[PDB]
């Protein structure tokens, strides 16, 4: 399965 | 007989500063088994593997999801990166991701990645102990900082030993025949004249699986180095590599020469010689 | 931040005239990704020219195979028409049986 | 989020009394999933969908079995047709059915529909009670009478609240990837100038599913039909509908004409003008 | 799937 | 007991020259359901050309869809030629990149 | 109602001592549902039916290792007899096996196959006892004494007694929408002439599955096989069959002759004549 | 031993002028299996010619089906070569729409 | 399923 724990940069 | 799982997002940025174009794809053991192309109009994730279709609707649902907010987010970041580094409203960027995580024999967690690029340069990445970042100058250190203060580490590191791991072991039971097969290569020698005073040796091997191979020359007995060329390992669009090596050797000493093959998937490391 | 395509034209299986094989161009090592692969009959650009999926190694270069069956004979030359922001036209590779 | 499945029946009669050419395909929503030809020697149904091909073969026998039926009940009728209005041996003609069911959000049966067509005219049609019928004038009227004599619309009615709904529920569950999904339009507006005071403004809207779409001109805020021309909605092969609307503005006034679209996959109705 | 009752007019 | 069919000729995504695309001839709004549809290529009948299966509107018009894959270049032009048995002459509808 | 299974296998060997082109086929009745080629990379058994997609991995894993293991072991039998006959090495030369089991209605044991033939003569076969081979002159009388000495028909009848009626019965059950049915012909006669005082009479039928269909002529009651000429039943490319029959009649006689045709679809025996 | 091949050239359905169809040309009942078949339009080779998989009777003769779309007209002319170990010169069957 | 016990001949 793909990264459930979207992280924004900047 | 470790195994590993790896994801690749790609977030290209348009010269019109329209929607940029999100290619993802998913590899199980050098096997891709997923995809994803905005630009394709299902915008649903793909299966690309016989075993992954049994998948039900809840799995396509939820990768679908996720991989649409990756997406998104990957496209905000990309405009402020444009204002960052005031590049030029005409141009096209990339923003790049790589995760996955290794297994053992026993199925058991290994090592863990998270790294992301900008324009080809690394931007931050997750450090073994997965629980540190690594990050490049100027905007990376934002991130850095964001995300230290965020404990974004901890979360990161709850899917690549815990989810990444899980799946990891249902697809290597569901896909067996194909994730966990050793195809060896069938190799062959071939000769092409230069002149009348050279020669060359090419050593072949097509068809092998995992894509792990090694092709050594050696004149006699001794490793033979120089005046050799190896091309970068190539798929065949089967499932299977393709790899060659060549050598120039004066005319006449050919048989002298000989092609050294070590592959995963070989009971013992073969030895290819002749004209 | 930007790097020239690395080309490989070739079969898919040992070439033998007169009967069905894959004519692949493998486009690696480049960046960024957009690339523009046509695959060449005689000069003459193949209609049925599929892609992989886009993906890229761990020094961030991405890589492409183009691929389209096709049936090698002896005077038929095909090659690979290969086109990036890198290169100033595009780069012309042969494909050869050996 | 209603739906509604819906079947096609065409029998065509040959020159010569031959034997009439029957194509028959299934619809759900707007998505092909089943057909049936005569001339591809096939004789049993195909499937057209993903979903649907995972049905066992009693499934497929006992709809083979029933559209084989219709067809042969068709091409009586074609011949029957023709010595009642005393038609040319030499001549074409053709009998069309529409029957489907509409479901609403709870699954539960909404509408039913059974009608008939002769050479693009209305034969005999169920209506909206499913009690009675209405049919056209002289062979419409015997049908009528003897269908009525016989209670058919009985039978009609069990069917399309009963086997219809409960087929077109199983249908939504094993396709809800593609059949329960909402490709938003991409839309965008072209200028085509027409003389020295007037001109077109075409408001695109590409890559929708369902192909319910709505696309509405407004001069100011006032709505704007005059001078205004939509298109057929058209595919374009990959699941995907196609259409645009057109309005002759005058020349420097195209910013005051404003292009709605509303889509069962929009948020809210868009809002497009020139730039 | 299909209707199973077949009516035949005429 | 006879309708005129619609031509609409177009391509499946926005028209690129040099790169794959598909060429869509939709034929709608006639009958009987005899319909003769060939793409022209530079005026000349292209081989394979598939269609849909045959289906119809609530109005009882049928409706087809003519679909070959092709790449758009500069030189060649597209068009694509229908006759019913309510045309006297085939009619010829040329595919335009604006369109 | 009864059905069997056949395995073709073809070995031909090349010059030069190579590696044989290895194809091998499976047919449940006249319909073929696996393959394996050597020239075309295989690599893994493919299928060739929609009902036999459904085999889970490891079937098709068995399925080629068991192939391979009989490529292999034809291969080496190449050389040996090409060596044993004194055949020239820049010769092709062909092994063949057939072997298989046929099921009754009730779906038991009928009948087991197994023979081989070396360059288009037989070789040596497993008789209907299944415990005794026929062989021929020289080589095939050492393959018969070593395999009489090792109890060989046992293992043989053990297969075509247990796995091959098994796995048929498997097969007839998940591809009963296609292996059981019965496709009846579409027949039709012409008419040729030869010259002012004779004619020819074809009689056609077209797909029709199974390929077993009788077509014969009658002059009046009487059978009439003087002036006749029948083709092989030839396939069409979409899993039917196709056939015809002519005879040569003399000219205002063509409604004297009678075409006959029976086929496992038919209900009764067709009766054709000209018009 | 070695057997001439028999060719059956014919179509997949009764043949009609415009419409799109398959042309197959039969050989059967030949020995070795090193064939060449080559379908002919007007005398020209066909490109995506297929063929079925390689397969024998009792009689351990072969049989294979060398197949392609075409569309039949009324001046075009198809033909089937096939040249065979046993055949010094390659045997041409054109198709006959009544065989 | 194929022939599971492969004969050798000669």
């Amino acid at each position: 399965s793909v990264l459930n724990d979207i992280l924004s940069r900047l | 007989g470790s195994h590993s799982m790896r994801y690749f997002y790609t977030s290209v940025s348009r010269p019109g500063r329209g929607e940029p174009r999100f290619i993802a794809v998913g590899y199980v053991d050098d096997t891709q088994f997923v995809r994803f192309d905005s630009d394709a109009a299902s915008q649903r994730m793909e299966p690309r593997a016989p075993w992954i279709e049994q998948e039900g609707p809840e799995y396509w649902d939820q990768e679908t999801r996720n991989v649409k907010a990756q997406s998104q987010t990957d496209r905000v970041d990309l405009g402020t990166l444009r204002g960052y580094y005031n590049q030029s409203e005409d141009g096209s960027h990339t923003i790049q991701i790589m995760y996955g995580c290794d297994v053992g024999p026993d199925g058991r967690f290994l090592r863990g990645y998270r790294q992301d690029a900008y324009d080809g340069k690394d931007y931050i990445a997750l450090n073994e102990d997965l629980r540190s970042w690594t990050a490049a100058d100027m905007a990376a250190q934002i991130t850095k900082r964001k995300w230290e203060a965020a404990h974004a580490a901890e979360q990161q590191r709850a899917y690549l030993e815990g989810r990444c791991v899980e799946w990891l072991r249902r697809y290597l039971e569901n896909g067996k025949e194909t994730l966990q097969r050793t195809d060896p290569p069938k190799t062959h020698m071939t000769h092409h004249p230069i002149s009348d005073h050279e020669a060359t040796l090419r050593c072949w091997a097509l068809g092998f699986y995992p894509a792990e191979i090694t092709l050594t020359w050696q004149r006699d007995g001794e490793d033979q180095t120089q005046d050799t060329e190896l091309v970068e390992t190539r798929p065949a669009g089967d499932g299977t590599f393709q790899k060659w090596a060549a050598v120039v050797v004066p005319s006449g000493e050919e048989q002298r020469y000989t092609c050294h093959v070590q592959h995963e998937g070989l009971p013992k490391p073969l030895t290819l010689r002749w004209e | 931040i930007q790097r020239t395509p690395k080309i490989q034209v070739y079969s898919r299986h040992p070439a033998e005239n007169g009967k069905s094989n894959f004519l692949n161009c493998y486009v690696s090592g480049f960046h960024p990704s957009d690339i523009e692969v046509d695959l060449l009959k005689n000069g003459e650009r193949i209609e049925k020219v599929e892609h992989s999926d886009l993906s890229f190694s761990k020094d961030w270069s991405f890589y492409l195979l183009y691929y389209t069956e096709f049936t090698p004979t002896e005077k038929d030359e095909y090659a690979c028409r290969v086109n990036h922001v890198t290169l100033s036209q595009p780069k012309i590779v042969k494909w050869d049986r050996d």
